[PDB]
RNA sequence: CGACUCUUAGCGGUGGAUCACUCGGCUCGUGCGUCGAUGAAGAACGCAGCUAGCUGCGAGAAUUAAUGUGAAUUGCAGGACACAUUGAUCAUCGACACUUCGAACGCACUUGCGGCCCCGGGUUCCUCCCGGGGCUACGCCUGUCUGAGCGUCGCU
RNA sequence: UGGAGCCGCCGCAGGUGCAGAUCUUGGUGGUAGUAGCAAAUAUUCAAACGAGAACUUUGAAGGCCGAAGUGGAGAAGGGUU
RNA sequence: ACCCACCCGACCCGUCUUGAAACACGGACCAAGGAGUCUAACACGUGCGCGAGUCGGGGGCUCGCACGAAAGCCGCCGUGG
RNA sequence: UAAGGCUAAAUACCGGCACGAGACCGAUAGUCAACAAGUACCGUAAGGGAAAGUUGAAAAGAACUUUGAAGAGAGAGUUCA
RNA sequence: CGCGACCUCAGAUCAGACGUGGCGACCCGCUGAAUUUAAGCAUAUUAGUCAGCGGAGGAGAAGAAACUAACCAGGAUUCCCUCAGUAACGGCGAGUGAACAGGGAAGAGCCCAGCGCCGAAUCCCCGCCCCGCGGCGGGGCGCGGGACAUGUGGCGUACGGAA
């Protein structure tokens, strides 16, 4: 009876769409049988039925994402969605390499004068 | 005395931290001993108590030298219930008194793999500091 | 307030004449006594011991 | 309304001055956090001295102060050239170096180098790798003493 | 008024909704201080945040 | 300058502050035109301005404004330091060279003002009573 | 007539619900609010009135995009990477 | 039906055939006192409404 | 004695003081010191088998995934699951998702009108019609293309 | 009576003692079963239902509003009435 | 100390006031709350320590503070007051 | 040596996140707010803005009989009460 | 009557970037009262204070002397103690009111323009390869564009510097 992420990670696009289908539709009942009194038996099915179309839109929606990020992982440009977003201002800190830069001049100041290790009383 | 500058020792606050525990932190803390018997065996003091070991209820009305098995444990009312500890309503029906874990003995524990797994670690850790003692 | 003067000082000399008296009337087994403890078989009253 | 002779004082609490009062229950916390901090930075400036840099003996001005004697700021360059260490170079080796220090009297500047000199002869230089070039001293200098300085390297005594 | 907007009907709509009164069984949970709604409104008496 | 903004005179209150025209504002014009530049062009960085003419009715200037996020600026490393974000609208907080001369700090007898940080930290410093622990 | 019977005539509106700030404080004709100033760019909020600012500072609402910046925050603003699987 | 608000006539027109292989005559939406879209809708003479309501599950 | 009234006590009412508690405050201190066009704060409307409020979440809506944990959740139901299995429940949260207003961005705030590209029914590009998707704010920087000027020149 | 904490002595500390402030908050009296439930003509008989009818309903009679209506429909406002 | 009797005495408190039982004001009744505080500066008195000195801050050295944001110490002991 | 520029550190911190403590307060106190509080409610709006903690160890929360239309009782029972 | 340079200016749903609002204890820039005190009041005071507007950061601002001093001289800023309720201001009334030196906390110093030398020796963007890629970077290779002589880069900045 139970859906799990496990098995759909593996399984083909087109049958991914014709479970969540047919999970929706089972659904679409589950909800009629709500108004008509039904059963006990299946207003619980209501619940389950329900999360069980979201681990299948969550898995297809895992699989699509994973897909355009190995498309882009080596373009210079990609999509906003697939850019890391850390934080507004985080993203406008210098670049890791820009920070790295010394100035000629300075280059040359750690080369001629740089910090000794020394002590004192010998 | 206790020195670690980050633990409380505040009433209020180990009481709100009680009171408002997460189901698995209830379970730590409703645990309870086990008999002499599976202490001297397993080399553990006390377990998280579970819906179906067996139990003596040590302390309070129920108080007796009868082994009954766990029926269900209630880790939003602090309780378990067991099988012959219960009173009977004004209607006749029956229901199940409130045990606090910590008033039962466990005399036989439901091992699945996890439990023993449990087991096996806290008795290794009790040997590890029998040996740092030594 | 906050700045209620909470904190006082005390001269330092002071101080130092409180502790000598304090240690002074350790001693005295009569002020130990009355300060309640049972110090009845206690065998010599500056009490010193042995450095292990 | 004053009784009956007193000091007729002016106490300044006529602006809001309870919107700024500042308390001092911080005191302990900062002191501990300050002595932190240096234990800290003693830590990183492995066997440099704690203190900081050595510096140099100067008068202090007026009249008043006049015949006591201080820590300046930083060595003047006159001092450094007489003792034969270039400027660049002395902050690499704990030396602190003012360019602001004019000199005007002899004396102030020969017992100023005297300092340099006595800091060059008792300083332990470290080579760059563990593989000893020139300038930095033996393996027994440096076994020995990987030692901090506690205290004021080379203290001033008026 | 019978000449609504759509935001009007919607918000009157929500008022509509939560007047109703405590379901029963919320008395019988476990840390329950709830015995009656308390924030029930009577379109003659009180007036709508309008 | 500056006529006080109030309708007709009416500028209610003790007639020291009866003053409605002769009166002049603290910063200057040059950093008034600096603020603008910046207020208008709010992903640029006001560095600093020069005067260019001034007729009676006017003043001119030409305010210099960078990129923090043109390349050429951001990697060159003695420029580099106008794309962090302190420098965010110098110009505003009283930071350029123009904008700097009203705050009135300098060193020596004739500022004592502005012995803190700024005009209003010194004024901090002064009325506050310090109340120490022990007294 | 300056009362009871002139409350009478209170038959039409002159605020209604502000879709910036949700009061019914939109003024119809000035077609501003009075409360968040809606149509001007910058919420609105006076030093003035402690209380009317404290009822809706950050923490008021949500805080739905900010709470959970709170916790990406602690942990390290990490991104882009799992737990060690099973 | 109770339709989800956002649904033109257009789209429930074309969901009801979708979902029970039907054909609409005409659809004829209200939104109830209470936020749910209401939605009659005429079945075309071809079919009957008693049958595809059976095949649905009410009656 | 009679009724009534007054006083005192007993009991009973009314009322909620006192006392005893305290998952709340107030104050002092420590560490860190992080929001937003990649759509914030705030607002709205929704979402539960029975749920109004609070809380929690966003049409995957009392949550999905993953990781840790290791049998519950529990007001009643119903169920699942083999708790010798990615496995109940909590916690964590790195993946995924995140309705409508809102700096708020096609133009308007009716929830009204739109333009332009691509896709499915509709055609068989016949434009229509319907549905879906993606663009369509202002300012400014670097470049790009197209241009304007009896601005300053050159060659013809 | 009540059902879980509390006191003596020596020192220290204070948001430390109420009859009043037309004091603040809460509660209760006498007044008092008092004033009162008097604008716009009007009610009566029977039955039904029902534990119970001066007041509900049905029937009968007598009355009023008297098409500038106490009638029939809308606007605004209400928001499920 | 509960009630009752009798003889003698006996005006209602609070308050401002030369003068209140007042035809002066506040006060139906009960409960709980409720007003000379803290900081700074001076002065004089008193107690203690040291005495031509005295002093402690501010800082520093000693601990993760359980008690410690204490306690102790400092050619800083005296820059300085 | 002005009319150009950068720069850590000791410093600040009644907002935030996360902790610790107290000669504080102990439900008319302490935050407006111990509770479904910036809630209910009021005001066109700016804005104002409450009250409200405690069965018991455990619901064992009074089956059943009986009077009454019922609310209410009388027995019976639970509980150490 | 064209075609071509440049100069100044336009238009783009042109390619790629950024800014917009919030919070606001602390911080920077403006603006700025009046209750109040003076036993009245107008200068003064309250106070560069509340309110108002703007802009930030984890701190901000300040900062490497057009400084102090007048000494046998000190030597960026900031902070604490002290200077000091002092010098000074003031219907010289009410009231206000700093700084230097001294002792500490900390301690860190630097870069341009210019003047000059060096075939612009410099920068940005394209495009192809190898590595690296959840803070778009390195290396190579392109008669591939542009920026730039109305001045980019190295040396160099008053402590002197160059040759
Ligand atoms: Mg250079
Ligand atoms: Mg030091
Ligand atoms: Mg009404
Ligand atoms: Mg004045
Ligand atoms: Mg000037
Ligand atoms: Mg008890
Ligand atoms: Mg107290
Ligand atoms: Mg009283
Ligand atoms: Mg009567
Ligand atoms: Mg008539
Ligand atoms: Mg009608
Ligand atoms: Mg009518
Ligand atoms: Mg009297
Ligand atoms: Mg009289
Ligand atoms: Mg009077
Ligand atoms: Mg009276
Ligand atoms: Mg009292
Ligand atoms: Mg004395
Ligand atoms: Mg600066
Ligand atoms: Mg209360
Ligand atoms: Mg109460
Ligand atoms: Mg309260
Ligand atoms: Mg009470
Ligand atoms: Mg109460
Ligand atoms: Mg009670
Ligand atoms: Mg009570
Ligand atoms: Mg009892
Ligand atoms: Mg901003
Ligand atoms: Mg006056
Ligand atoms: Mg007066
Ligand atoms: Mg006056
Ligand atoms: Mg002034
Ligand atoms: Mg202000
Ligand atoms: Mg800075
Ligand atoms: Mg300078
Ligand atoms: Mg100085
Ligand atoms: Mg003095
Ligand atoms: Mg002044
Ligand atoms: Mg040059
Ligand atoms: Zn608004």
């Amino acid at each position: 009876a139970k859906i799990k992420a496990r098995d759909l990670r593996g399984k083909k696009k087109e049958e991914l769409l014709k479970q969540l289908d047919d999970l929706k539709v089972e659904l679409s009942q589950l909800r009629v049988a709500k108004v008509t009194g039904g059963a006990a038996s299946k207003l619980s099915k209501i619940r389950v039925v329900r999360k069980s179309i979201a681990r299948v839109l969550t898995v297809i929606n895992q699989t699509q994402k994973e897909n355009l990020r190995k498309f882009y992982k080596g373009k210079k440009y990609k999509p906003l969605d697939l850019r890391p977003k850390k934080t507004r201002a985080m993203r406008r800190r210098l670049n890791k390499h820009e920070e790295s830069l010394k100035t000629k001049k300075q280059q040359r100041k750690e080369r001629l004068y740089p910090l000794r290790k020394y002590a004192v009383k010998a | 005395m206790k020195f670690n500058p980050f633990v409380t020792s505040d009433r209020s606050k180990n009481r709100k931290r009680h009171f408002n525990a997460p189901s698995h932190i209830r379970r730590k803390i409703m645990s309870s001993p086990l008999s002499k018997e599976l202490r001297q065996k397993y080399n553990v003091r006390s377990m998280p108590i579970r819906k179906d070991d067996e139990v003596q209820v040590v302390r309070g009305h129920y108080k007796g030298q009868q082994i009954g098995k766990v029926v269900q444990v209630y880790r939003k009312k602090y309780v378990i219930y067991i099988e012959r500890v219960q009173r009977e309503k004004a209607n006749g029906t029956t229901v199940h008194v409130g045990i606090h874990p910590s008033k039962v003995v466990i005399t036989r524990l439901k091992l699945d793999k996890d439990r023993k797994k449990i087991l096996e670690r806290k008795a290794k850790s009790r040997q590890v500091g029998k040996e740092k003692g030594k | 307030k906050t700045w209620r003067r909470w904190h006082r000082r005390v001269n330092t000399t002071q101080k130092r004449y409180a502790i000598c008296s304090a240690l002074a009337a350790s001693a005295l087994p009569a002020l130990v006594m009355s300060k309640g403890h049972r110090i009845e078989e206690v065998p010599e009253l500056p009490l010193v011991v042995e450095d292990k | 309304a004053p009784s009956r002779n007193g000091m007729i004082l002016k106490p300044h609490f006529h602006k809001d001055w309870q919107r700024r009062v500042a308390t001092w229950f911080n005191q302990p916390a900062r002191k501990i956090r300050r002595r932190k901090a240096r234990q800290a930075r003693a830590r990183r400036i492995a066997p440099r001295p704690a203190s900081g840099p050595l510096r140099p003996i100067v008068r202090c001005p007026t009249v008043r102060y006049h015949t006591k004697v201080r820590a300046g700021r930083g060595f003047s360059l006159e001092e450094l050239r007489v003792a034969g260490i270039h400027k660049k170079v002395a902050r690499t080796i704990g030396i602190s170096v003012d360019p602001r220090r004019r000199n005007k009297s002899t004396e102030s500047l020969q017992a100023n180098v005297q300092r340099l000199k006595e800091y060059r002869s008792k300083l332990v230089l470290f080579p760059r790798k563990p593989s000893a070039p020139k300038k930095g001293d033996s393996s027994a200098e440096e076994l020995k003493l990987a030692t901090q300085l506690t205290g004021p390297v080379m203290p001033i005594r008026n | 008024s019978s000449h609504k907007t759509f935001r009007i009907k919607r918000f009157l709509a929500k008022k509509q909704k939560q007047n109703r009164p405590i379901p029963q069984w919320i008395r019988m949970k476990t840390g329950n201080k709830i015995r009656y709604n308390s924030k029930r409104r009577h379109w003659r008496r009180t007036k709508l945040g309008l | 300058g500056r006529k006080r903004p109030v309708p007709k005179g009416a500028t209610y209150g003790k007639p020291v502050h009866h003053g409605v025209n002769q009166l002049k504002f603290a910063r200057s014009l040059q950093s008034v035109a600096e603020e603008r530049a910046g207020r208008h062009c709010g992903a640029l960085r006001v560095l600093n301005s020069y005067w260019v003419g001034e007729d009676s009715t006017y003043k001119f200037f030409e305010v210099i404004l960078i990129d923090p996020f043109h390349k050429a600026i951001r990697r060159n490393p003695d420029t580099q330091w106008i794309t962090k974000p302190v420098h965010k609208h110098r110009e505003m907080r009283g930071l350029t060279s123009a904008g700097r001369k009203s705050r009135g700090l300098g060193k020596g007898h004739k500022f004592h003002h502005t012995i803190g940080g700024s005009r209003r930290a010194a004024w901090r410093r002064r009325n506050t009573l310090q109340l120490h622990r022990y007294r | 007539t300056k009362g009871t019977s002139s409350f009478g005539k209170r038959r039409n509106k002159t605020h209604t619900l502000c879709r910036r700030c949700g009061s019914k404080a939109y003024h119809l004709q000035k077609s501003t609010c009075g409360k968040c100033g809606y149509p001007a760019k910058r919420k609105r909020k006076y030093n003035w009135s402690a209380k009317a600012k404290r009822r809706n500072t950050t923490g008021t609402g949500r805080m739905r995009h900010l709470k959970i910046v709170y916790r990406r925050f602690r942990h390290g603003f990490r991104e882009g990477t799992t737990p060690k699987p099973k | 039906f109770i339709v989800d608000v956002k649904a033109n006539k257009h789209q429930i027109k074309q969901a009801v055939k979708k979902l029970y292989d039907i054909d609409v005559a005409k659809v004829n939406t209200l939104i109830r006192p209470d936020g749910e879209k209401k939605a009659y809708v005429r079945l075309a003479p071809d079919y009957d409404a008693l049958d595809v309501a059976n095949k649905i599950g009410i009656i």
